[PDB]
């Protein structure tokens, strides 16, 4: 899931270009918005 | 509703955690597919 | 032309365009769902019949936009669901 | 009863309304979208009766009904 | 009997006071008592919250005043507001 | 009575019995009421004038909903003030848009 | 000035809720705002009740319909029978 | 069981809705157990949202609710 | 976050408050409530805009679309 | 100091990324303008509304809760900066 559109026809061609670099990297996971694995802690 | 609302969740958590294993196991799905040597073959489409 | 010669004729009279009988049979069928031996008061049918061709109507002339929107002269179900949809029913 | 609103008066409805050509499936369509306003309306006036502890629904549940949605009606004791 | 109130006498010598040579059905007063009834309870609704919005125990002219200009439009408004003071401080000035 | 020391048709004394038994604040000054009425005259006054232009208009001399659903739908300011309201009887004005009318 | 929020109530909720997750501060006011505004209805329509039946009393049946018109079938349903269930033990008790 | 809440089990304050129930102005009497009642509604109503708010959360690998979650 | 810059809509508020009463003060919670309201009406509006061009058979909105769109919404 | 014209501090790339947020692929060079006249009349209607508010209170400061009710009073109810 994410809040914004994404540019499919650039990621495509980045991802034909090289598909062994993308699984590579971590493959589909860039899509989870972002991975900051860490507490938000906005509270103060 | 307290208790249908964990047992929901409960189903949800499987829900996610099934998520989970289809992520990583199309992540491994796919570094079989594509192995480095055919990155090393690549077939440039040079403007014909 | 006849659509026009009805649509001026229509839009000067104000009597209820739907059968008395038939409303009130939908009326108690569908009250019927929801609790049996109800009793309706004449007036509150006349004030249901009065409120859903007032809202119909309503829906048909931004139906009737929506087709003269899409440069069509007839309505169709999806402009309906458009209407719908922008009012904030659907 | 749901087939008692004939398409004439669809018809009706929609000339008075300025429509001047009508799909087929228009009908159909018109009879759900009635079904459900008729559907809310009637649940709230039932609502209305059951707490003021009555078998008869008046027209002033009615008219408090149509108050609550927003479709203030006048003319029926309002 | 039943003793209900309305404002159709009101209505009715209002009419005449602006069209001499007019009548009204019965359909049509019990629009206008509606009509009436439903500007008040508007106008009501308006100065209750406005009152406990600034911490008030009383509904006075002011609070009237503030929800006629907040709920009918400038031209409409003004005039309301101008027959209101002048009705007040006619009503004020003798008594 | 309120109503002639304020030169005023509405009742004074029912308004503020309305207002004190509403529920509405703990006391009730008695500058309102006057300003209210005053109010509501006004609108009425407004609304039966243009309504009895309206009955003239088809020659009646008595008003029926129709008209009042004219005066008020014809009325820039009535018509955004009454924007929610349906009139019983009342019908529709006439409108026929520009491309279904015939070549 | 000791200002009066339902900050703690949400906070003793969420624990019974998600012991492991917390709030912001935004989210907190959200809360707060959406708490007010669901009270003002509710009495709101309890008065306009009590006033269309000629009643000068707010009873656990006022609030109940009122539950009844606001919430959407499930939400009343079970809005409902916690709200009677809660009413009977403290009556009970 | 001294607070009118935990005589209902419940967490929100019993007491302050009375109180804003009377000191509001909404109606001249107010029962024994509409507060109690309405503060059970609003309880489980908050305890709904937040359960799907920390489900947001915990989706987007989060500790803290946010705006966005609810 | 929000998407029109700040300055310039403190500008305009104050801009457009300088019509209804002469050297008004604003608390800047209110600046910030208002861009998100302002925000938050345009993105909807937004939304039914590009329902009827989609509706059209297009792709591109157009004015009568968002005038189409205020006709229904019943805005003035 | 008068604050004169200041409805192009909408600039252009603003109204494509709410428009963007919004889902609109392509747009007209005509929306710009439209959509400012929009937002024109939408703040004119509910900041009349605030600054009538404010002065009820016999204050001179625009607080939040004005906006609030403002908005309240239009259907538009916001959650975030009390209520």
């Amino acid at each position: 899931e994410g809040a914004v559109n994404l540019n499919w026809g650039t990621i495509m061609k980045t991802i034909q270009a090289d598909p062994y670099e993308f699984f590579e990297n971590g493959g589909w996971s860039f899509l989870g918005g972002g991975e900051s694995d860490d507490e938000e802690s906005e509270e103060e | 509703r307290n208790e249908t609302t964990n047992t929901e969740e409960e189903k949800e958590r499987l829900r996610k955690e099934i998520q989970k294993q289809l992520h990583e196991k199309i992540q491994k799905e796919g570094l079989a597919r594509f192995n480095k040597s055919d990155a090393q073959d690549g077939n440039e489409n040079h403007a014909v | 032309t006849v659509a026009l010669r009805e649509i001026r004729r229509y839009q000067k009279s104000t009597e209820l365009l739907i059968r008395k009988l038939p409303f009130q049979r939908l009326v108690r069928e569908i009250a019927q769902d929801f609790k049996t031996d109800l009793r309706f008061q004449s007036a509150a049918i006349g004030a249901l019949q009065e409120a859903s061709e007032a809202y119909l109507v309503g829906l048909f002339e931004d139906t009737n936009l929506c087709a003269i929107h899409a440069k069509r002269v007839t309505i169709m179900p999806k402009d309906i669901q458009l209407a719908r949809r922008i009012r904030g029913e659907r | 009863n749901i087939q008692g609103i004939t398409k004439p008066a669809i018809r009706r409805l929609a000339r008075r309304g300025g429509v001047k050509r009508i799909s087929g499936l228009i009908y159909e369509e018109t009879r759900g979208v009635l079904k459900v306003f008729l559907e809310n309306v009637i649940r709230d006036a039932v609502t209305y009766t059951e707490h003021a502890k009555r078998k008869t629904v008046t027209a002033m549940d009615v008219v408090y009904a149509l108050k609550r949605q927003g479709r203030t009606l006048y003319g029926f004791g309002g | 009997r039943s003793r209900k109130e309305s404002y159709s006498i009101y209505v009715y010598k209002v009419l005449k006071q602006v069209h001499p040579d007019t009548g009204i059905s019965s359909k049509a007063m019990g629009i206008m008592n509606s009509f009436v009834n439903d500007i008040f309870e508007r106008i009501a609704g308006e100065a209750s919250r406005l009152a406990h919005y600034n911490k008030r125990s009383t509904i006075t002219s002011r609070e009237i005043q503030t929800a006629v200009r907040l709920l009918l439009p400038g031209e409409l408004a003004k005039h309301a507001v101008s027959e209101g003071t002048k009705a007040v401080t006619k009503y004020t000035s003798a008594k | 009575t309120r109503s002639s020391r304020a030169g005023l048709q509405f009742p004074v004394g029912r308004v503020h019995r309305l207002l004190r038994k509403g529920n509405y604040s703990e006391r009730v000054g008695a500058g309102a009421p006057v300003y209210l009425a005053a109010v509501l005259e006004y609108l009425t006054a407004e609304i039966l004038e243009l309504a009895g232009n309206a009955a003239r208009d088809n020659k009646k001399t008595r008003i029926i909903p129709r008209h009042l659903q004219l005066a008020i739908r014809n009325d820039e300011e009535l018509n955004k003030l009454l924007g929610r309201v349906t009139i019983a009887q009342g019908g529709v004005l006439p409108n026929i848009q520009a491309v279904l009318l015939p070549k």
